[PDB]
């Protein structure tokens, strides 16, 4: 809704949490008490994967290597209050707040794999109930890529 | 003379015991003594800093923190029988008490830390100044290393120079050389409230900023950021100390104090350049710590959208208006 | 006795940090000559260098046991004795 130059910055910093959401490894899905929670949660992860997954890639297909870019720049801890700033109102006490006191260490700052983003999609069908909403996004985010889904 | 601070020395070893006797001969001290300001109590400054060198001369940990509180009660045997005047810091050498006992948690500080990297940095840090006893007996020494620690740092940086010639940079060669980020960082935090409980040195860390330079540019993000932090938790301290400074000098002589103005300022403007391809996120710190240095946050102002961090400067400012 | 005399005989020959650290912690298990043993053996400590280990052994202790002048009875020793005075501290 916003002009063009919180855009870039707003889009700059959308890049910054898609990235961190990516970068999450898989959860640990052994480690569930049953059968249901364990794969509910898997399900959940390759949700994670595809939506950040697919952003994260038509924002880095603006410019040449633009997620580089948005690490070096904002993974600095100037961003975490950058953010913090254009999300919350400061006044709210930055001590409590969890996005003000992660460590975000060593983002992997890699464009994702098509044949991983493939699995991830699949596995994640079931994420939203398969809305044709849920499927006309996915396969509207693979009409731009050169890999067709299955 | 000798014969003066060796008595001293031993009424406050009775001054642990009972103080009667011992406030008898601060009180033949003070009749018997010369009591001309300007050198001869600068003659029992002498020996009051000789004998504070040598309860920091003194299971050696444990007994390098009973040494931290024989010297406190040494400081404490010094305001009672007073112990109210000399002074002798002139240059290089009541300021030299608390000095030496910065460096005694300096000392704790790094013997808390005890990992196969440092102590070879420290093996070659002493065989360099002279060389040791081969009688057993290898630390391979501390008690003299504490009274000039100063010099451990200047060497274990000397000894993170070599071990990165070799480093071949190469991500465990960039870890290495963070880890003594890491130990010369909180050996500066263990000073800085070591008096909150109240041009080598210098050198030895403008060498590391641009060592945390040199590595950030073959990085992994995070770990890039982890010494970011480190290399801003060090020039913060840095820059605290020519404030300090400052501040104890004024007025006459003024010429030597507008000189060394433009030295900090010139070089907090040689850390705000370097911080400028860094995180502009730690920048509103570094304005804050050296509580101006306004150039190098209006300008990362400027280089920005954020009209609204160089209204929220001047809403929080002095004169900063007719400054911007 | 026996035991940390061999532990550190000449024989051995793949003596490594394990072998001294429990040479120095056989100690406790004596009842004559305490500290000309802690240098005996600090000593050999070295032979083996070749001037790795000793830096190791003092990394393991976790230190005014070690002596120093006694010792030499030469350029990396004071040099690792400094970075062993840091540590302690």
């Amino acid at each position: 809704h916003s002009s063009n130059v919180q855009w870039r910055a707003l889009s700059e910093l959308a890049a910054l949490c898609y990235l961190i959401a990516f970068q999450v490894p898989r959860p640990k899905i052994k480690l569930i008490k049953g059968e249901a929670g364990q794969n509910l949660l898997e399900m959940m992860a390759c949700d994670r994967l595809s939506q950040s997954g697919h952003m994260l890639l038509n924002l880095s297909r603006g410019k040449q290597d633009f997620l580089k870019e948005i690490v070096e720049t904002f993974a600095n801890k100037s961003g975490q209050s950058a953010l913090y700033d254009a999300l919350f109102s400061s006044q709210s006490p930055k001590d409590t707040s969890f996005l003000g006191s992660d460590d975000i260490g060593n983002i992997d700052v890699r464009e994702p794999e098509l044949e991983d983003l493939t699995r991830y999609d699949v596995g994640a069908i079931r994420a939203h109930n398969g809305s044709l909403q849920h499927l006309t996004w996915l396969g509207l985010q693979w009409n731009s890529l050169p890999a067709l889904p299955g | 003379k000798i014969k003066l601070l060796k008595a001293a020395f031993l009424q406050y070893c009775r001054k642990d015991l009972g103080h009667a006797q011992m406030v008898v001969d601060e009180l033949f001290s003070s009749h018997s003594d010369l009591d001309s300001d300007s050198e001869l109590d600068r003659a029992v400054t002498q020996i009051s800093v000789d004998l504070m060198d040598d309860y920091p001369a003194s299971i050696i940990l444990h007994q390098l923190e009973d040494k931290m509180k024989a010297h406190s009660f040494l400081m404490d045997f010094i305001h009672q029988v007073g112990l109210f005047g000399r002074l002798g810091s002139f240059p290089v050498r009541l300021l030299l008490c608390e000095h030496a006992e910065k460096l005694s948690a300096a000392i704790v500080l790094k013997n808390h830390h005890s990992r196969l990297s440092d102590l070879v940095n420290t093996a070659i840090l002493i065989a360099l100044n002279k060389r040791e006893y081969e009688i057993p007996s290898n630390l391979t020494p501390a008690d003299v290393f504490f009274r000039e620690v100063s010099q451990v740092d200047t060497i274990c940086e000397c000894l993170l120079e070599h071990e990165e010639q070799v480093l071949r940079d190469s991500i465990e060669w960039a870890e290495v050389v963070i880890n003594v980020n890491n130990i010369l960082k909180d050996m500066l935090q263990a000073a800085s409230h070591y008096r909150q409980n109240r041009r080598t040195v210098i050198i030895r860390q403008h060498e590391i900023v641009l060592k945390v330079a040199y590595p950030q540019a073959d990085s992994n993000l995070r770990n890039i950021v982890t010494e970011q932090l480190v290399a801003l938790i060090d020039c913060f301290l840095d820059g605290y100390v020519s404030q300090l400074k400052s501040v104890d000098k004024s007025s006459n002589r003024e010429r030597y104090d507008n000189l060394e103005m433009e030295y900090l300022q010139k070089r907090s403007d040689l850390l705000s350049p370097l911080l400028s391809l860094g995180q502009y996120l730690w920048a509103a710190s570094l304005a804050e710590k050296y509580c101006d240095f306004d150039i190098l946050v209006q300008m990362c102002e400027q280089t920005d959208n954020q009209s609204r961090l160089q209204r929220y400067m001047t809403q929080f400012a002095d004169q900063n208006f007719s400054d911007f | 006795p026996q035991l940390i005399g061999l532990y550190i005989c000449e024989e051995n020959r793949r003596a490594n940090e394990y072998d001294f650290k429990k040479a120095l912690d056989l100690l406790e298990y004596i009842d004559i000559n305490i500290n000309d043993l802690k240098l005996e053996i600090l000593c050999k400590a070295l032979q083996r260098d070749n001037w790795v280990s000793k830096d190791s052994i003092f990394v393991k202790i976790l230190l005014p046991e070690v002596k120093d002048l006694l010792q030499a009875d030469e350029f990396v020793l004071k040099a690792n004795y400094e970075y062993y005075v840091q540590g302690q501290i």
